[PDB]
């Protein structure tokens, strides 16, 4: 149906959260790729409002401690995806409408993910 | 009508018939029985002499009887008095070191140009014929250009502050020698074909 | 055959009498067809960002090997291309170029694509190396188009019309047919 | 004398000689065809004062490298451009007569400025007739002293004017 | 010697060979991304797979040619539709979560994955009828992209098809285990806890790595594989 | 074939040249021009081989206007070469990388390559 | 009097050197001198992918280019095993048969024009002109066109290419009957071509001369008859022939020709039905410009296919084709490489000079012009 926009639209609201982490705990975050279905479109169109898919926060060593990714325009099975490396964390979050983002049942309110975020930092960053 | 005759006549005496499954005819004659054979073969009826071909085959990835080779094109018109249809070729090797040739110059002249043309692109020097003057190249141009151990001769691409380019270093197709940028090729880049 | 004559005559004066057939350029805008092989032209992504990637697909299936691509790493706060990827400096060689298409066909990200200017006519070999800024969507005239403009004071007209431009071309702007 | 020292009278013979430019053809390749179809009854260099044509060299001061220039007719069309009277000019038409093009290789001149001094330089393949009226536009205000190359100088009138010849 | 005979060739060969070699040996080809020379063998990318028969008996399961011994007289099949159509299903299993990109990756034309695609994948199925290049509609693998590992390699793990080549270098080469992966399933990814890439013979896997991951940084983005002009020659940096 | 004359040395090259020249007969030779960048000729460096058909005779990369004086000497060259009746010039046009090593191959392969590569040129672009 | 009418003068249209051995007014043999164009096909298209190669290939023959793309692309399809849609066919066939319209409007131009007279060089010009209008239409280029591909053709066709077409051949068969209706009750041309020109058809078989010289001459050979390539099986056909070879005979039947070409061009345009482009196979066709960012495959085999591009198997192979200039093909030698081992052309223009100096033998020195003009040579063909 047409929830897949606000999806996409939801993302960037997702990654605002992630950028205000690292302008608020000091610690680099970096856009890790852009959407190719957005590369190589020539002439075609594309009407999404952002083109980056991938994006981590890394220590100062460099290593990611979280990783968020989103489903391609058109690949099946949309989803939003999170993982924690070296600790086999992962999540699969959904948008239901009126509710709001959730893991599951369980909406994902920005509060959730900052505290993850903080555990993570204080847990895998080596520096 | 004559082909077929042709094969007959040429297995009974043992020369090798080439085919490839396309529908073109290779027939390669020694080159003694050469200028005899085409010679009845264009009293068999042949009209048309349409191609020499000269082949170098120095840097072949398979090894071949030898370097050079001339091909003939003997052919009879549809249209003309008694006309089969009948179109076939003639192979014959040359040696690296003794690029000797009789001609058929004298059967048609249409082996004037062509042969001459095989002695100007390859070192294949044709005997009996009338004139064996360069036609293409300059006339002071020195060798024979089709030949593979002769240069092509570029000349680089040139560009804005020192920016050039070296073609023959820039080149991502491969040759048949070229072992290819990865360790080699195997599979549908050393030979593809599609079944029908 | 003598009425051959006559008749020869004859027709030649009724062509006399049609007097239209010929456009007469630069004063008539010449008519062109919307795949037509003229200045290359990049075009660049809705988000402004250029479409080259700077990957060297173009530079290689060049018969003639006219296009020079250095590549160079986005930088993240004001990135050119769209990927890790940019061109730095892209230059084609008039000279060399031949017009096939093979670059615009290759490119995947559909940025190298041929526009429609032929009045490239310049005097030196040095100055006919068409390089980047040279050739992007933006721009509305060829090399000494412009520097006649600029040494002239007077704007650009190009001399030729078309019945569209192609969706490939996004972005180009041109005069079309006389809608404007 | 050359159609120079005087205010009045150079600017008078330079509109002379680049109005009245009169093309020497040497067909050589499909370059040439495509100069010879700017001509016909569509697109004609027929109006600038190009409408006859001196295949003589004697009697003609434009040269159009058209084509190919293949080293075998290297020598003969310097000639013919030694054939011309002085005030001449030579325009170079196409990719394989501006440089090498894309037959880079023994049998190809790669850049027709060795033989015969060019004027303008037109690419295409072949370059559109009306690449080639504004090549001879360009020309026909090269040679008033009209004309700025990206460097920021005027170029002479003439080109072949300035060398040595031998 | 052992006599051994691939589909219509027969050759002499030394007895401790492997089936992979005496392909290769006899003229023929198999794709190779798990097993690289000097490097121990061990079956992982499953590409190497061939028929044998070792009498006509041909064993039930295609046997893995990288980690195979050979015996006399016997007979191994490799233009079977059986081994290029299972060769192609491994290419896509392979190309599974590849990031798409090729056309700004910096191994360009010098990349094995691509040449054994295009060498075996897509059997040709039976037209003029429309084909599909991929099935793999789904969302993709994603994870940390041009990670710099070493003031001159970056890695990039998306790249990484898993085989074993650079862990397997480090703990056998130099004698320097400073790279091995992490987690397992389809989650695994290089990675270490020594970053500065301690050993001094770390660069090689430059070269070995069938993919674009471990790249080198001082020479990231100047030109493609084949744009460069490739002079072979000898180091005078010290005596070897 | 015979190597005399030096690198960027346009005065010496021209004197050991006018030596070693003697009076030579140039009515079949053949003297290629070999340099790198066609059209810029303002700072151009060039070598000479001289392809007589009954011995040859090299001069390395010492004339030209980017050396001080090697205009001035290529031109006195040129006519040094026209006096004696030369009417076949050649101009090659190498990568500035190759002029080195084209130096050091043998004979045949050197002066072989030379003349498949070889532009017809006008002198007077050299006077 | 040995006189060199040399290369380009006086008015020897594809720059060839003529020495006339010749005392007089009559021609006792003329020695050619040909090479002035050499630029080397041969030999660079041993150094270019075989995608590349078809922008080799039309600029041999530059008036009737489509053939040489045709035979190149048909002699690659068979070494490799290419399936040809019928749209594909069908379009192919359309600018076969019109690109040979232009190049025999060009070749009788020259020939009006090169002795006699100025104005009807124009009037098929203006036609030809109108013709160059359609290919830019589809492929962008006024001839030199790289569109043919190995598979089928590069893209499809626009919407505004078959309106435009018709209107052309509905004005052409007029244009056409009024050609012939000036030329073949000819005033003085029958005094100046019916008796020169001496084409026995024994001599002209023996020498190599198949351009629709020697069926000027009444031979019946054609290559869309006697070896039908793509799908001329398929037509309704009128043969020209001549009753003797003579240039009379030649112009009128080349005039014939074009008629039954522009018939063809309408039987092939009526059959058109909607369909594929090219050949599908990923191997030798790259992957769709829309999958480019859904699938892994397509990338692989796009960046392949416009780097190293494809390798057919090894073997020899020749396909013969009819051009405006008669039999021409390609011997195409490949070694299994991303380039070709050898290509070698056969020139009908080539060895069609062959007959210069017996055709043109006692006959005028002036009409050794119009011999020539009537023997119709592209030296791009011959020189080559
Ligand atoms: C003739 O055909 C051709 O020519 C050429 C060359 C020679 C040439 C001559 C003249 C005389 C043009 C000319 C035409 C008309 C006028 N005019 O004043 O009307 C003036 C000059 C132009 O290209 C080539 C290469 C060719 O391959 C064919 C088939
Ligand atoms: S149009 Fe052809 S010759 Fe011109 S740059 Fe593109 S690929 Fe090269
Ligand atoms: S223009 Fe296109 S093909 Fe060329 S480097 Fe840029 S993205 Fe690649
Ligand atoms: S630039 Fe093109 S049209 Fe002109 S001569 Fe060369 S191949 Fe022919
Ligand atoms: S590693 Fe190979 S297949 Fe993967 S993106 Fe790079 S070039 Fe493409
Ligand atoms: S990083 Fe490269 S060498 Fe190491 S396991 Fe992955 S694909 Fe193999
Ligand atoms: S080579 Fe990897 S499976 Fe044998």
């Amino acid at each position: 149906a047409s929830s897949e926009r606000e999806l996409y639209e939801a993302w960037v609201e997702l990654l605002s959260w992630m950028r205000e982490y690292a302008q608020a705990k000091g610690v680099r975050f970096e856009k890790e790729a852009d959407f190719p279905d957005f590369i190589y479109r020539m002439e075609r169109p594309y009407d999404l409002p952002t083109t980056i898919m991938t994006a981590s926060l890394s220590d100062g060593l460099g290593e990611p401690f979280l990783l968020a990714d989103v489903s391609p325009r058109h690949a099946k099975l949309k989803r939003i995806g999170l993982r924690l490396p070296r600790a086999h964390i992962h999540l699969h979050a959904h948008y239901e409408p009126g509710k709001g983002l959730v893991t599951g049942k369980i909406p994902l309110t920005k509060e959730r993910f900052f505290a993850l975020a903080d555990r993570a930092r204080e847990a895998l960053a080596f520096a | 009508m004559r082909l077929e005759r042709v094969l007959e006549e040429a297995r009974a005496k043992g020369y090798p018939i080439e085919d490839n499954g396309l529908g073109n005819l290779w027939v390669v004659l020694p080159r003694e029985r050469f200028k005899e054979e085409m010679a009845h073969y264009k009293a068999m009826g042949f009209n048309f002499l349409a191609d020499i071909v000269g082949l170098d085959y120095l840097t072949y990835p398979d090894p071949r009887p030898e370097r050079f080779a001339v091909v003939y094109e003997l052919v009879s018109l549809p249209g003309w008095k008694d006309g089969d249809g009948s179109r076939f070729f003639v192979r014959v090797y040359v040696p690296e070191e003794d690029p000797r040739l009789p001609t058929v110059t004298d059967l048609w002249g249409s082996a004037n140009f062509l042969e001459r043309e095989v002695y100007d692109l390859f070192g294949i020097v044709f005997e009996g014929h009338p004139d064996l003057r360069k036609i293409l190249t300059p006339e002071d141009l020195e060798g024979h250009p089709l030949r593979k151990d002769y240069p092509l001769g570029e000349t680089p691409t040139l560009f804005r502050e020192g920016r050039y380019i070296i073609p023959a270093e820039f080149r991502a197709a491969l040759t048949g020698k070229d072992p290819g940028l990865t360790f080699y090729k195997g599979g549908s880049r050393k030979g593809y074909r599609s079944l029908w | 055959t003598l009425k051959a004559l006559a008749q020869s005559l004859g027709i030649t004066l009724k062509y006399l009498f049609s007097k239209p057939v010929t456009v007469p350029y630069p004063d008539a805008p010449v008519a062109l067809k919307p795949r037509f092989h003229g200045r290359h032209v990049l075009t660049r992504h809705p988000n402004g960002l250029e479409k080259c990637i700077g990957c060297s697909l173009c530079a290689a299936a060049c018969p003639a090997y006219a296009i020079y691509v250095e590549p160079a790493e986005n930088d993240p706060e004001n990135p050119v291309s769209a990927g890790e990827r940019y061109a730095k400096v892209y230059e084609i060689n008039m000279l060399r170029c031949i017009f096939c298409g093979l670059c615009e066909e290759a490119c995947p990200t559909g940025a190298i694509v041929l526009g429609y200017d032929f009045e490239m006519a310049d005097y030196e070999y040095s100055d006919l190396v068409y390089g980047k800024e040279d050739m992007l969507v933006d721009v509305v005239g060829t090399k000494p188009q412009r520097r006649e403009a600029k040494r002239t004071g007077k704007p650009v007209k190009v001399g030729y019309v078309v019945p569209y431009v192609r969706p490939e071309l996004e972005g180009f702007k041109a005069p079309t047919e006389g809608g404007k | 004398r050359e159609g120079i020292l005087f205010t009045t009278l150079e600017k008078l013979v330079a509109w002379g000689r680049s109005n009245s430019l009169w093309p020497a053809t040497f067909g050589l390749a499909c370059c040439a065809i495509e100069m010879m179809a700017s001509t016909d009854a569509r697109n004609d260099l027929a109006r600038f004062g190009s409408e006859v044509f001196r295949a003589s060299p004697r009697q003609a001061d434009v040269m159009i490298v058209a084509g190919r220039l293949s080293k075998k007719m290297a020598p003969v069309m310097r000639r013919v451009w030694e054939q011309m009277p002085d005030p001449k000019w030579v325009i170079s038409m196409g990719a394989c007569a501006s440089s090498g093009g894309m037959f880079n290789n023994y049998a190809i001149v790669q850049n027709v400025d060795s033989v015969v001094p060019v004027d303008v330089y037109v690419p295409g393949c072949p370059p559109r007739p009306e690449a080639l009226i504004y090549a001879v536009m360009q020309l026909q205000k090269k040679v008033r002293g009209q004309a700025y190359n990206e460097r920021g100088e005027r170029l002479p009138p003439v080109a072949a004017w300035k060398r040595t010849r031998g | 010697m052992v006599r051994v005979k691939v589909n219509d060739r027969i050759v002499e060969v030394p007895p401790g060979t492997s089936v992979m070699d005496a392909v290769f040996h006899a003229g023929y080809d198999v794709p190779l991304f798990c097993s690289e020379k000097h490097l121990s063998p061990i079956g992982a990318c499953r590409m190497c797979l061939v028929r044998i028969g070792l009498p006509i008996q041909w064993q039930p399961k295609l046997a893995a040619s990288c980690v195979t011994a050979v015996a006399d007289g016997m007979v191994v099949d490799t233009l079977s539709d059986v081994v290029r159509e299972a060769q192609a299903g491994m290419v896509e299993f392979t190309l599974l979560n590849h990031p798409l990109d090729c056309p700004t990756c910096d191994k360009g034309g010098a990349c094995e994955l691509q040449d054994r695609t295009v060498e075996y994948g897509l059997y040709e199925k039976y037209p003029l009828e429309l084909p599909v290049y991929t099935r793999f509609e789904f969302t993709r693998r994603h994870v940390d992209k041009h990670h710099p590992l070493s003031p001159f390699v970056i890695l990039d793990r998306e790249r990484c098809i898993h085989c074993k080549r650079c862990v397997r270098y480090f703990e056998e080469v130099p004698g320097d285990e400073v790279l091995d992966f992490i987690e397992r399933g389809v989650h695994t990814f290089i990675g270490t806890m020594d970053f500065g890439l301690p050993s001094g013979f770390s660069g090689n896997i430059t070269d070995i790595c069938p993919v674009g991951a471990l790249l080198d940084l001082t020479a990231r983005f100047r030109a493609r594989n084949w744009e460069m002009e490739e002079t072979p020659t000898t180091c005078a940096l010290c005596p070897v | 074939m015979v190597r005399v004359g030096m690198r960027a040395a346009p005065r010496v090259s021209l004197e050991a040249l006018k030596a070693a020249l003697g009076g030579l007969k140039l009515s079949e030779a053949k003297v290629y021009l070999i340099t790198d960048w066609q059209d810029k000729r303002d700072q151009a460096r060039y070598a000479l081989l001289l392809h007589t058909g009954k011995k040859d005779l090299l001069v390395p990369d010492a004339f030209g206007p980017a050396f001080p004086g090697g205009e001035e000497a290529l031109s006195e060259l040129v006519g040094l070469l026209l006096a004696q009746g030369a009417r076949r010039f050649y101009e090659a046009v190498v990568s500035p990388g190759e002029m080195t090593a084209l130096l050091d191959l043998p004979p045949e392969e050197l002066l072989k390559r030379v003349m498949a590569i070889a532009n017809p040129t006008d002198p007077g672009i050299y006077l | 009097m040995t006189l060199n009418v040399g290369p380009q003068h006086p008015s020897t249209h594809g720059v060839l050197r003529l020495m006339v051995t010749l005392s007089g007014e009559e021609v006792l043999e003329v020695v050619p001198h040909i090479g002035y164009l050499h630029t080397g096909f041969e030999k660079t298209m041993e150094h270019r992918t075989y995608l590349q190669n078809i922008t080799y290939t039309p600029r041999m023959d530059y008036l009737h280019s489509f053939a040489h793309d045709l035979a190149y692309a048909l002699a690659v399809e068979k070494l490799l095993g290419a399936v040809v849609p019928p749209r594909a066919e069908t379009i192919r066939v359309i600018l076969n048969e019109l690109s040979r319209l232009a190049s025999h409007l060009v070749f009788l131009g020259t020939g009006l024009l090169d002795l006699g007279a100025l104005t009807p060089f124009f009037y098929a010009f203006r036609e030809r002109e109108t013709i160059l209008d359609l290919f830019e239409w589809v492929t962008g280029q006024r001839f030199h066109h790289n569109y043919i591909r190995i598979g089928g053709v590069k893209e499809d066709l626009p919407e505004e290419f078959v309106p435009e077409l018709k209107k052309l051949l509905e004005v052409l068969p007029h244009r056409i009957d009024e050609y012939e209706a000036l030329f073949a009750e000819s005033p003085i041309f029958y005094e100046r071509a019916r008796g020169v020109g001496v084409i026995p058809p024994e001599v002209a078989i023996d020498l190599g001369l198949t351009g629709g010289s020697l069926r000027a001459s009444g031979v019946n050979y054609d290559v869309r008859k006697a070896y039908p390539y793509s799908g001329y099986e398929t037509y309704t056909f009128d043969v020209p022939l001549g009753e003797r070879g003579d240039v009379f005979d030649r112009m009128l039947v080349r005039i014939r020709e074009m008629r039954e070409s522009v018939k063809i061009i309408k039987q092939a345009l009526e059959r058109l039905e909607p369909g594929p482009v090219r050949d599908p196979n990923p191997q030798i066709t790259p992957p769709p410009r829309h999958l480019l960012e859904t699938s892994m495959e397509a990338v692989i085999y796009h960046f392949k296919h416009y780097t190293e591009g494809f390798h057919p198997p090894k073997g020899e192979v020749y396909v013969p084709t009819e051009s405006a200039r008669g039999e021409l093909g390609y011997y195409i030698v490949s070694d299994g490489g991303s380039m070709p081992y050898r290509v070698k052309v056969r020139a009908p223009s080539f060895v069609n000079l062959q007959s210069l100096p017996y055709a043109c033998k006692g006959e005028q020195v002036p009409d050794m012009v119009a011999i020539i003009a009537s023997l119709d040579p592209v030296m791009g063909d011959v020189d080559r």
